[PDB]
């Protein structure tokens, strides 16, 4: 933290944040969500990290080089230290990288490597060749080198994710799945895990190891596992929670923004909410079926009339304002809701679909107040525009997670978060192959596209492949994009350092502080 | 990644 010159801080430097849910897993490579990221920025540090304003810089890495963009050099600071005092080495980075890669850690962010390209990555994955094949040495204990198999000129970018954290090979060796418990884990981060009670809360203290502890002031920070955004609300405006999660309750918005605008924050965020459809399972591995959901869906009604908080009606994946986006709005888009009902009617009509017989599917979404108020407005628009009759369900997060990797669903309430500002943090989720690939979204066209933008060395070609990329997505209506998100969430007036300049939100509880009160 |  950076305490400005005449700010008094509080004699207790503690900090309660609520988390949205119980995380999937406190172990950097079985994570995916933005509460496990959360949680694991705080714990876990990587070769980058992101300022408070959110550009890559320094984290275990003090400098890096780069040649061609293929070959990347990172000189580690020589007092990076983990949580028991052992240093933090190159050796660290080689263990855990081939650790992700590997098929038998299954992690869903396996395939983060292949976003940055890293040699050989492709047959590891496939079982083609051993993880210690990964393109990554250990020069000397402070020096960690990377080859991809294409310049990648935004390679560190990708970086500041919790993905490519270290993990200590010690701890994982002796406890397996066991490591992460708070007498068996081992940390880097500015914190280290005190206390974790399943559905009840996550507490870390400051680890005093930390190379740049003398500039953390939060000496512990509790997360809070609640789902329901009135009771983050309630507890907050009570005083038990310093900051809320970035859902806001449909219930209580507008009125907060009239008696605490202070302290609503609402802020860039590069992430896009949209409705997942499982593109292998029929009836929704017909373009027709999708494209009509796709129309019949109401934006200006679901954004601004029922969920009103700053959102933008969305047309594509991938949010507009990303660096390095130039895309094209389709012109589905630009017509009336009335030609795209009509539209959405015939398609559904061609596939089948009858008054006699109405399509029926579920509706899965992650246990919220939230995401159910609005899939009770869609179910109620689907119904009205379209005739269809769709089933409400609910799940805990992980296990909503877990079903829709199985695939076992037919359309899902979804949302991702870029974890770098750039068009491929997006468009690679969609690529066959990938881990994250929820949707189960397969297209060789779409695949090609992608491939392609590694090949050209000009960043208008590049962009013009996005704008491509996400056409075909529009085309194929893999999914329906519903808004862009605006991140909004409430901060008590004395939690200081928190500026909201970063759309990726990328914060670290070790650069805030709290102001006396 | 994944937003609750
Ligand atoms: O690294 U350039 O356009
Ligand atoms: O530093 U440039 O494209
Ligand atoms: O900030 U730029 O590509
Ligand atoms: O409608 U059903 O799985
Ligand atoms: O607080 U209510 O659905």
């Amino acid at each position: 933290a950076d305490v400005p010159a005449g700010v008094q801080l509080a004699d207790k430097q503690t900090l309660v944040r609520n988390n949205g849910s119980e995380v999937q897993s406190l172990d950097p490579h079985k994570i995916e969500g933005v509460p496990e990221s959360n949680v694991s920025r705080d714990l876990f540090e990587g070769l980058l990290i992101s300022d408070v304003e959110g550009h890559p810089s320094p984290g275990v890495a003090e400098k890096w080089e780069n040649k061609d963009f293929k070959v990347w050099t990172f000189h580690l600071r020589e007092n990076a230290k983990w949580s028991d005092g052992t240093p933090v080495t190159a050796h660290d980075f080689v263990y855990s990288w081939q650790r992700l890669a590997d098929p038998n850690t299954a992690s869903p962010y396996a395939s983060y490597l292949q976003y940055g390209h890293i040699a050989n990555i492709d047959d590891i994955i496939a079982g083609k060749k051993p993880a210690t094949d990964l393109g990554v040495k250990a020069l000397d204990d402070h020096t960690f080198e990377v080859t991809l198999s294409e310049p990648v000129p935004y390679f560190y970018k990708l970086l500041v994710h919790p993905s490519v954290s270290p993990v200590p090979k010690s701890a994982v060796e002796k406890f397996g799945d066991k490591w992460t418990q708070p007498a068996n884990i081992v940390t880097n981060g500015a914190y280290k895990l005190k206390n974790w009670v399943v559905n009840e809360r996550i507490v870390l203290e400051r680890n005093p190891q930390y190379w740049d502890n003398a500039k953390t002031v939060i000496n512990q920070v509790t997360y809070l596992p609640i789902s329901s955004e009135v009771t983050d609300v309630n507890r907050y405006r009570s005083g038990e929670i310093d900051m809320t999660y970035n859902n806001m309750p449909i219930e209580l918005f507008q009125k907060l923004k009239k008696e605490i605008p202070n302290e609503v924050r609402v802020d860039p965020y590069l992430c896009t909410y949209y409705y997942e459809i499982n593109n292998q399972k029929a009836p929704f591995n017909d373009v027709r079926v999708r494209t009509a959901l796709k129309l019949a869906l109401d934006r200006d009604i679901i954004v601004n009339k029922v969920k009103n908080q700053g959102d933008l009606p969305a047309y594509s994946y991938t949010p507009p304002y990303t660096d390095g986006a130039k895309l094209v709005e389709p012109e589905w888009f630009k017509w009336s809701q009335q030609k795209r009902n009509e539209e959405a009617k015939k398609l559904l009509a061609e596939a089948g679909f009858t008054a006699d017989k109405p399509l029926t599917f579920d509706l899965l979404y992650n246990t919220s107040d939230l995401h159910k108020k609005l899939a009770i407005a869609v179910a109620s628009i689907w119904k009205k525009n379209l005739g269809v009759n769709v089933n409400l369900e609910n799940q805990e997060w992980k296990t909503f997670l877990d079903t829709r990797h199985q695939g076992t669903f037919d359309v899902a309430r979804a949302g991702w978060c870029a974890d770098y500002n750039e068009p491929t943090s997006f468009l690679n989720t969609m690529l066959s192959d990938s881990s994250n690939n929820t949707a189960h979204y397969k297209s060789p066209a779409f695949d090609k596209l992608i491939a392609d933008t590694l090949k050209v060395a000009d960043d208008t070609q590049r962009s013009e492949l996005y704008a491509k990329a996400e056409q075909q997505l529009d085309k194929d209506s893999a999914i329906v994009p519903v808004y862009y998100y605006v991140n909004a969430r409430l901060v008590k007036p004395w939690v200081g350092g928190y500026t909201g300049k970063d759309p990726l939100d990328n914060i670290y509880v070790k650069n805030l502080y709290i102001i006396k009160h | 990644k994944k937003k609750a």
